[PDB]
């Protein structure tokens, strides 16, 4: 490790010859900034011994007022002949020490020593610059791409839905913020306003308001984890509103009657049979609030919710059935046990995979514009499940890779046109068109049911 | 034995090595400060 | 094959106008949809669903505030006025 | 001899020292030397795993000197002889 | 288009107004709220053949009836009784049997449920616009980054800034104290980050929701430039010191005590060079035509020069005599940073946007002298940071460039941080130049 | 080339100080108090005319990495100058 | 009108389905267009 | 004869109205037949310079009619014909 020279460590044992040092370095330094280039050059620059100006640095001695040059070795010899072995170089105001034959330059005191008075709280309550930090070095983190958040917004304010619920001035009627820039459901709201309603210059207020409250709201790629997020904003936001606290939890925990809940939840069955025996222990109710299908080997969606209403096998071990003792497999089934208004399928389509590693699906997956979902609900006896069929109003599409990588919303309205949304530019297209791409959230609204 | 380019030679000299050695001392002091402060770079 | 009548063993079930008359028991059903049963409604979709029949059938009904600039659902109109 | 500081006074009380001194700095800085220097140093630091003083000045300071420009040295010389000249008899 | 003359006529009379509206809100109501079996029964069986869907079944307006629409049996009801105004039960829509078409453009009728407020609906309310009536409408991108974040390398690599900021000064003084709200606290934020340590880079992010909210053009990839978020910065910094002071002129913030030069215009008179006018022009940064260039010194040269005016012929006090007065201009004050601007940018009215590609000559060490007025020793400034463009106009990004002490360059590219020769820092074609005052003599 | 002492009319305008050796340096201390910031390669006159009157001013900025300390509570970066105000 | 066949009945019970049904499409999408044409003049 | 509306009673008060409508409705929506309807009676309107109901009408529904899948005539004809085999009589 590097060292420290003990001649200078020798004299700061002692306290009054420390601080006598620290005045007279400071003095130096001074005399060294606040002196005339002549009187610099006559009384810091020449040496006493040979009289000569600048032959080599001039030495300041730091316990006389001798200055001696270093070409002809003068301030060697005063150190020498007189042991005065400290002085000051009279262009820098740098230490020297003439028994080391070297600079003192990694003493933090000596070279910070405007601060000599105040020390003990300067190295008490301040660190030296960590090394990593000590130039500034590093790279700017921006927001991001952010279509990730706009195709979802295009969906949600295309959300005949939503866009009621907005309109209703529910919100409005109701938030305790009252302001974009603080609450998120009123950046929200300020969309649907600049974009149905008027002024009284850029559509995009709005949209940055809410790009700002997302992120105060949660620090940090995914549309899907978008809409999780947004869905759950809308939920806190009913509850922060409520009269209570007993309702906090009735609505947190059992029933809520927020715009969210009431539109795109609906409820799997998870039944969990014996194979041999037919105990149909245990099986659970869980709500929902969108579909992951899995889309490996298939061409159509239908085949996609085939899969996954298909019959499977748990193989977890140290198992037995409760009436019947078989260690045998037990079949698992899900199934829709309540159906939203709002159905919302996501495409499995971003594999992560360990380390940095993942992977895009881009297989076409066929979608209707009508979809039944009759097949895919539980309940011999004639409760065969009648037509219920959904209408695709909304589809968000990914092109590239998971890592850089684009996003793109279509959407239907009134009148069944649909419209492309690439960030600004917004087109028309047709459903031809439309059904040919490469579907990652379908959005899907409750059209008939029999 | 002293001529006037001689003696304009000790000049520069002398405007030259004090340069020089100012150049050096804030350098090697530099350097030494970074290596005492981080055992490691 | 012929239609000879109705079989008079069906005119049993049987058992016997104006459409301004319908306002009684109007005001104590709760709302229908024309083709949404609501008794599939009541099973397979949740007892405080939000429906909305036929959504892009046409255009969203709203008016604008002449003040404010707020886009307005019909039903929301006169609170946003009133207070 | 030991005129060659009664001379220097001169230059520095005639305020002619401060320009020498001044266009040298000026000249060594835009022909890039002052930066050569730097880096001759870090180098040797390296080179010689050391940052004490004296023995990295022994292998710097000769090859500082061979790099000032002809232009630079032939430059101020002249202008150190012209301002020698007002005041020296030979 | 026009509208049912026939229903115009009724509402004329405005209590039968509210008859016909009173009685389209009770069928709709009927409609929306009857069981199947009872809609099928009693709103879609016709009264003259009783069949159920013989086509449309209309409830009169005025009587109880429902006519089917096959066999024109509300036809001949309005024929004789006279009543033709019916209600398909399969909609609500009002149809006249007179104009053989549905009333569908009265907003009262359309929108009979306000029909008791309805006038202060009419006065209150618009309907929508034509191009808002849908929703539709772009939100841009806001990964447009690149042009605010070299600007902020180059201000956060600059001495006077760091000095500045690490001082405490804006933090001592500030009322707002929050990074969200004060465009300043964030830059401090940034500072705090970047050298300190503490207590994810979100500088940058409070920096940037500031900014878009003050001036929401700084968003969105509009092609914005990175001169223009240079002077939206500096000027930030100012009017924040304006604010936090108690209550022609020159003014003591960093930005003014720093960047600040000032170019001197004047009228001399070519006998006793003596200026006969003189106009001083403030500068934070200087503009510098480049094209057929080739040296950023012959830049600098087209801009302090001697023209001879042809209509200013006076009368010299001085001489004194009749002149045609020189008009000259040059740097009358330096600045302790002087920033430059290389003009690469044809932003034109007739749309389409060029780059100027040129590689300038630029010089690690600047000697100003030449182009100051009223003899003049160097003034030398070194190169200290570097923004530049490549490559095309529309699909390009701006890279920094900062020199760090003891002599190492860096190059900024956002977020990727990597080391650079200054033999090809040079190499770069230049679009901003960042310079320190190092030598005056 | 030339041969060389020194002319007679120019010692007599100026030359023999000298004062001692051992105060030298420290004689300068009484006018420094005396005199305002000088830069070793900013010339004062030349300031005058041509910068702003309150310029700021570090001579040399790049030649030595910045001189700040952090603060053990809050972490920030803060100049030498500043350290002692921020901790009171 | 036709011998009144079971598929006689079966036929016109699907044609009365249908006409009803094409006739309440047709209502909702001329008054759409009629409200739109009237309220905005130069779409 | 003139039964055919008391055969429609029976059917609405049995149920099997609704049954046979809300089949028809269900298959011609997935047929894309509804839609086909509203972007031919769009056609209609623009070529013909109108609105008016009446009209259009008269050049929509039978290109309506035709439209409809043969399959979607003969299974819902078929479930029709069960319900009569059920209460009329041969
Ligand atoms: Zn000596
Ligand atoms: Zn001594
Ligand atoms: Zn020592
Ligand atoms: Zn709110
Ligand atoms: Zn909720
Ligand atoms: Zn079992
Ligand atoms: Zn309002
Ligand atoms: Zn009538
Ligand atoms: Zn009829
Ligand atoms: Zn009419
Ligand atoms: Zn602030
Ligand atoms: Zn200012
Ligand atoms: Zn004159
Ligand atoms: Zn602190």
């Amino acid at each position: 490790a590097m060292s420290i020279c003990p001649h200078i460590q020798q004299v700061f044992q002692n306290e009054k010859s420390k601080d006598g040092v620290l005045k007279t370095c400071n003095a130096a330094r001074y005399i060294l900034n606040h002196s005339v280039p002549k009187e610099k050059f006559l009384n810091t620059m020449k040496c006493g011994t040979c009289h000569e100006i600048n032959s080599g640095a001039t030495f300041m001695c730091l316990q006389c007022g001798f200055c001696g040059c270093w070409n002809h070795s003068h301030f060697l010899s005063h150190s020498k002949q007189i042991g005065h072995i400290f002085g000051i170089n009279s262009n820098n105001g740098l230490l020297f020490c003439f028994k080391c034959e070297d600079y003192i330059g990694n003493i933090d005191l000596i070279n910070d020593a405007i601060l000599a008075k105040y020390w003990d709280d300067v190295c008490t309550k301040t660190m030296v610059p960590s090394m990593e930090r000590r130039d500034g070095l590093s790279g700017l983190i921006n927001m991001g791409n952010t279509c990730f958040m706009s195709s979802i917004l295009q969906c949600l304010i295309h959300n005949p839905y939503f866009i009621r619920h907005s309109m209703s001035q529910i919100h409005s009627n109701n938030c305790k913020v009252r302001s974009p820039d603080k609450c998120f459901s009123c950046a929200l709201d300020k969309i649907v306003h600049e974009l149905y309603g008027a002024l009284n210059t850029n559509r995009q207020t709005g949209f940055i308001y809410l790009l700002t409250c997302a992120w105060k709201i949660n620090q940090n790629q995914d549309a899907h984890e978008f809409w999780q997020f947004i869905i759950n904003q809308i939920h806190q936001s009913y509850v922060l509103d409520l009269p209570n606290a007993k309702e906090v939890s009735r609505a947190n925990n059992k029933q809520c009657e927020c715009i969210v809940h009431t539109v795109f939840e609906g409820s799997l069955e998870s039944s969990i049979v014996c194979p041999g025996c037919q105990n149909n222990s245990k099986t659970t109710i869980d709500p929902f609030l969108d579909l992951s299908l899995d889309i490996k080997d298939k061409k159509k969606l239908y085949e996609c919710l085939d899969s996954f209403h298909k019959k499977e096998q748990l193989k977890d071990f140290n198992y037995h059935c409760g009436e019947c003792n078989s260690t045998q497999d037990a079949i698992k089934q899900l199934g829709i046990h309540k159906l939203p208004s709002v159905l919302v399928l996501q495409l499995k389509r971003f594999e992560h995979l360990l380390n940095g590693s993942n992977r895009k699906l881009d297989d076409f997956i066929e979608f209707p514009t009508y979809l039944n979902m009759k097949n895919y609900c539980s309940t011999s006896e004639n409760g065969k499940v009648p037509d219920i069929i959904y209408e695709l109003i909304g589809i968000v599409s990914h092109k590239g890779t998971v890592n850089e990588g684009h996003y793109i919303a279509f959407c239907k309205i009134s009148g069944g046109q649909w419209f492309k949304f690439n960030d600004s530019m917004v087109s028309s297209i047709s459903q031809e068109e439309v059904l040919k791409e490469q579907a990652y959230l379908l959005f899907y609204t409750i059209r008939q049911v029999n | 034995t002293i001529t006037i380019d001689s003696i304009s030679n000790g000049i520069l000299n002398n405007l030259l090595t004090t340069l020089i050695q100012d150049i050096v001392a804030r350098e090697t002091t530099q350097q030494q400060l970074l290596k005492t402060r981080y055992p490691d770079l | 094959a012929e239609i000879k009548g109705i079989k008079p063993k069906v005119i049993e079930e049987y058992s016997l106008d104006s459409w301004k008359s319908l306002m009684s028991s109007a005001k104590d059903t709760p709302l229908q949809y024309d083709h949404m049963n609501r008794e599939s409604l009541k099973k397979y979709f949740n007892p405080n669903a939000q429906l909305i029949e036929d959504p892009l059938d046409k255009p969203i009904q709203y008016r604008v505030c002449e003040k404010c600039g707020k886009p307005l659902a019909l039903t929301a109109i006169v609170d946003h006025l009133e207070n | 001899a030991q005129l060659k500081s009664q001379i220097q006074q001169y230059l520095v009380e005639s305020g002619n020292y401060e320009l020498i001194s001044n266009e040298l700095k000026a000249r060594l800085l835009q022909e890039g030397w002052v930066d050569k220097v730097k880096d001759l140093t870090k180098s040797e630091m390296n080179i010689n795993e050391s940052t004490n003083f004296t023995q990295i000045l022994s292998t710097v300071e000769p090859k500082a000197l061979e790099m000032v420009s002809d232009s630079t040295r032939e430059t101020v010389l002249k202008q150190i002889r012209e301002f020698l000249e007002e005041i020296v008899d030979t």
